[PDB]
């Protein structure tokens, strides 16, 4: 229900008492009644901010229970680690499985662990392999240079060093991206349309970002998994997913996606001469090349967003960003994804 | 009673208004419970709570210096100039006792954390005045 | 109601009768722990007869 | 297992749970046993007219757990609904066989005595209840202490208890009659309230205390 | 429960005859009346937890967790039964097409 | 099953005469760090260790 | 010896109606004032991570008081300062309790009032009160405290 | 409890399984490190 | 304030309260080298406790 | 006793335990069998061979001095 | 959320020392801690009962809305006439909780009177409501069954119901309450394979409809009544499917044909003293099954007849060939196999 | 078949006018049946390398020709053992499949169960799987009584 | 249920019973992330236990 | 699936004795009792006719080839 | 009892003492630095380095087989 601040019922609790047949009592500040008026007040109030924030939980939850859409899980950050030895080696060697690759650092004292076994054949000085990061949560996007250590190691080891941050950890589903895909499903309940199929596509955990491309008696989905790729077995399931969904008598096609390379050669402008280093770089770059990966089909290469993406990391410390030749944004055609993209940093 | 509380005992040795000397409140013996079992011969028709711990000597005899065997902790063309750094080698130097074992007590003794409403240890342990 | 408790021991034996054995019995101990790595148990027995010999 | 009560004049139902179970906070889980809605207990019966199924109103019983299935959500959910059916279900439910009530009471101590009947329409009759227990005292009484297929040591040597009537036979009668009530673990003890003699005729009478 | 029936039970619960002027009634009444007025809103509030009785800003929060924006100097009725409405499209079939123009007319 | 009804008398408690933090099974004494495969693999939890830091618990098994 | 401060808590730290019962007079303490001055000069150490979503993570900053009233959010951030500043001395470095005194906090409480009061006419906007309000006892018990600890100490 | 020799539900407790691998920079090891 | 503190922790991120743990041993480490809100100093520390959660006084509270 | 049945060993009364599991001191085998290709033997003992396991040469072995 | 008595009743104490000087003691029996008591536990009340409406409110309370009825459990009740011999010269009592059982033996049903009625000084009749003491369809009764009343009395003469007993109600699960909504919603797609089936199957008379679907037209045919399409279905299913066709997308409707297959197939046995008249006779009546039972649109590939005929015994069986079948035989969509004329020859 | 394997018969098996004088089907997919039967369908569940256990009721259908002689009431037997298969999963596992069936989708399986029991006593080939099948009639009557009560527990 | 799963048990190949072993083993090393089906929930897994050995979860079956 | 094929064509052919012989259609019996539903057809390209074993030889699997098409 | 309460250690009860401390047998190392001067190294344990005293090389170091 409306909202009651404290002002408001301590007004209407003095109201009650002075027509309530009482002319000695007093309501100055300091006395026994004003404050057990008052305490009783907020009291309400609590009650009443309590009640509106259980009933939006109960919206939420209702929403929830009601039909069968749920939002889907974290994912678990993992990315590749870089192994120097003082020598190359001289006999194969074999890593053991589900080997523990930590820090030293306070601030990220998260785990990580291999999956697979590897093997470090002779002749080789340096050898790279995947890790995932046990803990499922955003802890796991460490800067560069954190994984510092490695368990069961033998001394031909000489350095540990990640060349490039993750930055693919994620904490629990958006309440915006959830809201989001719950509309996607409701105007998709009229099946045979634009957007009935765009769910249909879009309803497989792996597939990101598909699009639709209507040609007459003529379907097409560009559809591409967070990679850019299009494997045959996804490929197929989306196809067998969007039979139910298909409109009846009428093609439908699909055809991956072609990705186009693009140079940003961003430059930025920092107000702290001192904090300016080559790791600030590294992160710029890495920040730049992940904000060109996870982006969808047919979609302008919008500078804008580009730089309040860049500018997200700290609005104080960066101070400017221009460009040299991306000015202007860039049309992309329906079978076109702007995914790679070598980025040169050019301070001022 | 859970574990690992601490117990205060005071003894009144004579009695309070005769002005004997024995009125001092005297604190007889503190230290840390570790153990409570009931006891009880129901043949006798009796039974019995007991209660026993040692006098601040749980902590250090239960904290053991394990040794961890697979740990490098490198760093990429980084390096330490003091040697036994990396590993969890530590040294504790003093010309005597008194500035050896202050040295080897405050390592360990802050982080000896526990669950005391009001500190540690080494509020309880002066620890001090060693020669 | 309280319980009632008969007990009635029996012994036998196998290489003198067991059941003539069981007869002299008089009271007997059995400590077994798994905390130790051996099980023990003690019978006493009366001095009717010379078992020494048996 | 549960004790009865019922709803008196502006009684509030924090009052009820407070003066059972010691502390008031247990009211909010004893209101679900009940399936009350928030007016739990209500005055006036033209307001249970509201919806009746789901409210208390002044004189209507109240079921009150034992503290032990207080925090139980199966007898929570079952004293939901249920509501007076939990007596039937707790002394259980069996077949009916007291079919000639004035005839088995002239000849007890033989056999072929009882014999189903039908109660409602196509259905064998059913019994319930405390008459389901003084039913079930009665078989047991008249049964002789061996004579159930199997589990003897069920009934009585009332049978065999036919003497002089002299008073050392009747308090052994009082006896036997007194262990084959207490058998059943559902009654808590039995007692005699009269023993009487008429000649050739004992008479006497039993009370029981029949757990809640 | 009401705030009377529970409080301490040797205080008074009416209006003394003595006197006119009663702090004590005043205080209880003045409680009694803030403590009811909550209870009617407390009830009142199960309405608004089901999109068939929501109104204003519950009805708002509805129609944009279900994509259904309130269009400017829109009434709480009408835009409730396009909300309900709206998850009935059935499109595709040309009658279907022909009530979205009659709606768009 | 066993009532309160036969109880003669009870002694029974708790304890902290056992008391580890680090537990780990080696394998067959003969394999050693420096000329071989993989030692040892303990297991820990962070806030055991606070209260008893780094009780090491070992134990050979034949075995593996 | 101090604690590395978040970013969001340190970027948020450095920098008509009316209502009847209180009222503000702007009006900072004296060891408020040393505090502001130490981290406006200083470069105290400051975390990386922000997993605490709480306090004026997504709620101080979120709410559209920083735009709408600016003279509002000016009291919020004194009685930051002033919470900021009590904390600071008893938890670490209590040699700065000597410049705290009883007026300093009774003046905190109202300005505490006030900005309450004022965003209760919000209907989004009441989370930051539901803190606010626990806030608003917690300063008094050390109004009526303060006196007695530095007599003890 | 004794249904079907279920026991104590609280024998399994939150630290049963929950665990984590065992290594330094717990104590003193990390202190020389912040660089 | 106890309440309110344990439901504060309650609701805290397992890595929020790991660096409360990592701050309170650090405080350890600095270390060296019948409640009544008025005329009583024993429930001083529910009052500071309390406190370090509605502001950010490092990523969770202390003591 | 009844309970002093356990584990012992001597004239005078020792509890055997693991650490009579343990060797005390140096030992002498001969070399049996030699692993040429790692260069490490397996020794026998008057009636037990040491080493030797089912690791044909590299992964378990008795080293030698170099 | 809901908060409990013990901190409500903590604020309200901090709050009042924090504000008031005056008030000091708080044993139990103060007036003022009591009043306090009694402000929370009326709080805690109004918490719960938040509580409970949200919980109705995430269980049905969204969707309400939506065309579906929600039961619960509410028992059975309906309106019931008295007649008296004479009218009246006294206002009568009627107490609350009056039995009215069944005159029937075979009905053990019974109803009991919630609220308490005063009949008239002079009205010679009076109806009232009368709640059933048992909930679920178990409450319904036939009219013209309450007809006897416990609390007798010289002037009633009798009592009889007009109006059956409707209202009986049974409660299901959230589940079952969920899938209708589910259903009702899945039902409204339209323009696809799935919900073209089911629309069809929507009409009585269909079943086993086959969808064939091409780019250039869409083709339905089915043997719904006793294996046959009749015209009339045809032109009725027509109108029907109009609103689940596609716009723009050709619609067709045809019957279903059959192909009768002629076989002669010769099986080799191990042991030729087995054979006899009543084995060769269950071959063949398990060939024609088998060849009966085949789907809408399957070619009849003789890799499975293989099989098939194998599979009654292999130690039986070691030779099976067809005499009158060359390859597998394909079929049109809108074909089916049936068994023409079939036998067996024994080798 | 998130925990472990199934059996390569029973994985073979379950993807795929006669009148009882006191049962009628009807063929409804209970609601998990139809979400479980998917994952079946498709590759994604482990498999074992071998096969045991040839007591079991599926060898003795498959040893049957019901499959050619009665393909309907084997289609029933496929739906009897698909939704049997289906709650003896989600008590071991994934709990969270729960509130995903309902006592009407048991019960209509005694239905379908006693349905094709009386046509299996027509022919006394088929007695292997008669006694099992009669056994699990009871089983399932026991589990409509305490899915709504376990449902709520849980 | 416990006397019938006990009976077809018996009846069981020894590889059947190695492979139910191992699949309870499975099962246990990852769980931690007055009979009367009347009012009452006390033989909830026995009558699973018949229904998973007849019908057949895995070679010998689980639990 | 082609490997688990080729493994049942070779279990079945390994079983067989002297004194049985090939025959097609005893081979596709065996390796059509995986589901029909699955496979829908099978076909040999170079076994056309029935081989015939002599007494005192027997037929066993040689090296197998399984394509689809 | 209250008396036992002392020093012990293993699975089965044993007097923990002075013997304890004395090692038996015989330890691996790595060899972390030398003295040239002298001939004599230090040998470091997994997270423990012997010999090593404030004598540079001469006075306290550990011996090497000639």
């Amino acid at each position: 229900m409306k909202t009651r601040k404290l002002t408001n019922i301590l007004s209407k609790l003095i109201d009650k008492t002075m027509a309530g047949t009482s002319k000695i009592t007093d309501f100055t500040p300091g006395s026994a009644s004003r404050s057990l008026l008052e305490a009783v007040s907020l009291e309400i109030e609590q009650f009443y901010i309590l009640t509106k924030e259980n009933i939006d939980w109960g919206i939420q939850e209702g929403i929830i229970e009601a039909f069968d859409f749920q939002k889907r899980q974290s994912k678990r950050a993992y990315g590749d680690v870089t192994i120097q030895f003082y020598q190359p080696l001289d006999m194969r060697m074999y890593i053991p499985a589900g080997t523990t690759f930590t820090s030293t650092r306070q601030e990220y004292p998260q785990q990580f662990e291999t999956l697979v076994d590897y093997y470090a054949e002779p002749d080789s000085t340096e050898i790279v392999v995947e890790v995932y990061c046990k803990e499922t949560g955003v802890a796991g996007n460490v800067p560069e240079g954190t994984i510092n250590t490695i368990a069961s190691g033998s001394s031909l080891i000489r350095s540990v060093n990640n060349e490039y941050s993750f930055n693919t950890g994620t904490k629990e589903e958006s309440q915006e991206d959830f809201k989001r895909r719950f509309h996607s499903f409701v105007e998709s309940r009229g099946r045979a349309t634009n957007k009935s199929v765009r769910y249909g596509a879009l309803q497989i955990p792996d597939v990101e970002g598909v699009y639709v491309y209507e040609e007459t008696g003529h379907i097409t989905v560009f559809a591409h998994d967070r990679n850019g790729n299009l494997s045959d077995t996804l490929k197929e399931d989306i196809i067998d997913a969007l039979q139910d969904y298909r409109p009846s008598g009428i093609m439908l096609d699909v055809t991956g996606v072609e990705k186009e390379e693009v140079n940003v050669s961003a430059t930025v402008t920092i107000s702290n001469k001192s904090r300016i280093g080559d790791t600030l770089q590294k992160h710029i770059e890495s920040v730049i090349r992940s904000y060109l990966n996870n982006l969808k089909t047919s979609d302008d290469l919008i500078i804008t967003d580009l730089i309040q993406a860049i500018m997200n990391i700290d609005d104080v410390l960066i101070y400017d960003v221009s460009f040299d030749n991306l000015d202007e944004n860039i049309i992309v055609p329906p079978q076109g994804i702007i995914r790679a993209g070598e980025i040169k940093v050019e301070l001022k | 009673v859970m574990a690992n509380d601490i117990i205060r005992i005071f003894i009144t040795p004579n009695d309070d208004p005769n002005d004997k000397e024995g009125k001092q409140e005297r604190l007889i013996q503190v230290g840390m419970v570790s153990q409570v079992s009931k006891v009880g011969s129901y043949g006798n028709d009796q039974t019995q709570f007991r209660i026993t711990g040692q006098s601040f000597v749980k902590p250090f005899m239960k904290f053991g210096l394990g040794v961890i065997q697979e740990v490098q902790a490198v760093l990429p063309e980084v390096g330490w100039l003091i040697d036994g750094d990396g590993d969890n080698e530590v040294k504790f130097t003093g010309s005597s006792a008194h500035e050896v074992m202050t040295g080897i007590i405050r390592r360990f003794i802050p982080y000896m954390k526990y669950n005391y409403t009001e500190n540690t240890i080494d509020n309880y342990l002066d620890y001090d005045d060693l020669s | 109601m309280r319980r009632i408790r008969r007990p009635k021991v029996r012994i036998e034996i196998v290489t003198y009768n067991g059941d003539e054995f069981g007869a002299k019995l008089l009271g007997f101990q059995t400590k077994n722990s798994m905390e130790d790595d051996s099980s023990v148990f003690q019978i006493n027995m009366a001095g009717d007869t010379y078992w020494d010999k048996l | 297992r549960f004790k009865k009560h019922v709803v008196q004049h502006e009684e509030t139902m924090q009052a009820i749970a407070q003066r059972y179970y010691g502390d008031v906070s247990y009211w909010i889980d004893l209101v679900e046993h009940n399936n009350l809605k928030y007016p739990y207990l209500v005055e006036t019966d033209e307001e249970k007219m509201k919806d009746p199924e789901r409210l208390a109103s002044t004189g209507d019983t109240l079921i009150i757990p034992i503290e032990s299935d207080l925090t139980d959500v199966s007898a929570k959910e079952i004293n939901s609904r249920d509501k007076d059916v939990l007596v039937e279900l707790a002394l259980g439910r069996d077949l009916n066989i007291t079919a000639d009530e004035k005839y088995f009471n002239e000849h007890g101590t033989s056999d072929n005595i009882l014999a189903f009947s039908t109660n409602g329409n196509g259905d064998l009759d059913t019994v319930k209840g405390i008459d389901n227990m003084k039913q079930q005292l009665q078989a047991r009484l008249l049964t002789p202490r061996g004579s159930l297929m199997l589990h003897p040591n069920y009934g009585s040597d009332l049978h065999n208890l036919f003497g002089l009537n002299i008073p050392e036979q009747a308090t052994l009668i009082e006896m036997e009659v007194l262990r084959t009530l207490t058998s059943d673990n559902r009654v808590k003890s039995a007692n005699l309230i009269d023993w009487k003699i008429q000649g050739n005729v004992y008479s006497g009478q039993f009370s029981v205390e029949i757990k809640s | 429960a009401n705030f009377l029936k529970n409080l301490h039970p040797l205080l008074r619960r009416d209006r003394n005859k003595k006197d006119n002027q009663d702090p004590n009634f005043a205080l209880i009444d003045a409680l009694n009346e803030e403590m009811n007025q909550v209870e009617k809103d407390a009830i009142e509030s199960k309405l608004q937890s089901s999109l068939k009785t929501s109104t204003s800003e519950y009805l708002d929060k509805f129609g944009d967790w279900f994509g259904v924006y309130r269009k400017t100097d829109e009434k709480d009725d009408v835009y409730r039964a396009r909300i309900i409405k709206y998850l009935l499209l059935k499109r595709g079939t040309n009658n279907a097409i022909i009530d979205a123009i009659k709606d768009y007319l | 099953k066993v009532p309160t009804e036969d109880f003669i008398e009870e002694d029974v408690g708790k304890s902290d005469v056992e008391t580890y933090s680090i537990f780990t099974a080696t394998p067959a004494g003969m394999l050693k760090e420096l000329n071989g495969d993989v030692f040892s693999k303990p297991q820990f939890h962070p806030e055991l260790t606070d209260r008893y830091g780094y009780t090491k618990f070992e134990v050979e098994n034949i075995y593996l | 010896n101090f604690i590395p401060q978040p970013q969001g808590l340190l970027r948020f730290l450095n920098t008509s109606f009316v209502s009847k019962f209180y009222t503000p007079q702007l009006q900072l303490s004296e060891l408020a004032k040393k505090v502001l001055t130490n981290i406006k000069t200083d470069d105290i150490p400051v975390l990386e991570r922000e997993f605490n979503d709480n306090t004026i993570i997504h709620k101080a900053n979120d709410t559209l008081l920083k735009v709408q009233a600016p003279r509002m959010y000016m009291i919020l951030q004194s009685i930051v300062l002033e919470a900021y500043a009590i904390v600071n001395c008893f938890v670490e470095n209590p040699s700065s309790l000597k410049y705290l005194t009883e007026e300093d906090v009774s003046i905190t409480r109202e300005n505490l009032n006030y900005v309450a009061d004022y965003l209760g006419n919000y209907d989004d906007y009441n989370s930051v009160v539901l803190d606010l309000r626990d806030l608003d006892l917690c300063f008094s018990a050390i109004e009526l405290q303060l006196p007695l600890i530095k007599k003890e100490a | 409890i004794l249904e079907d020799g279920k026991g104590s539900p609280h024998r399994f407790a939150g630290l049963w399984n929950q665990s984590s691998d065992f290594m330094g920079g717990l104590m003193g090891e990390d202190t020389s490190k912040e660089l | 304030a106890s309440q309110r503190v344990d439901e504060g922790i309650k609701e805290l991120d397992k890595n929020a309260r790991k660096t409360r743990d990592r701050n309170n041993q650090e405080i350890s480490r600095r270390e060296n080298t019948i409640y009544n809100p008025r005329q009583s100093t024993n429930g001083l520390k529910g009052n500071i406790d309390n406190m370090a959660l509605i502001i950010g006084y490092g990523d969770g509270g202390v003591s | 006793m009844v309970v002093r049945f356990q584990s012992s060993m001597g004239r005078s009364l020792k509890r055997v335990d693991s650490d009579d599991l343990n060797v005390k001191g140096l030992v002498l085998a001969t070399v049996s069998k030699i692993n040429y290709k790692y260069q490490s033997v397996e020794v026998k003992v008057n009636n037990l061979t040491l080493g030797s396991r089912i690791g044909d040469d590299g992964s378990l072995a008795v080293p030698y001095p170099k």
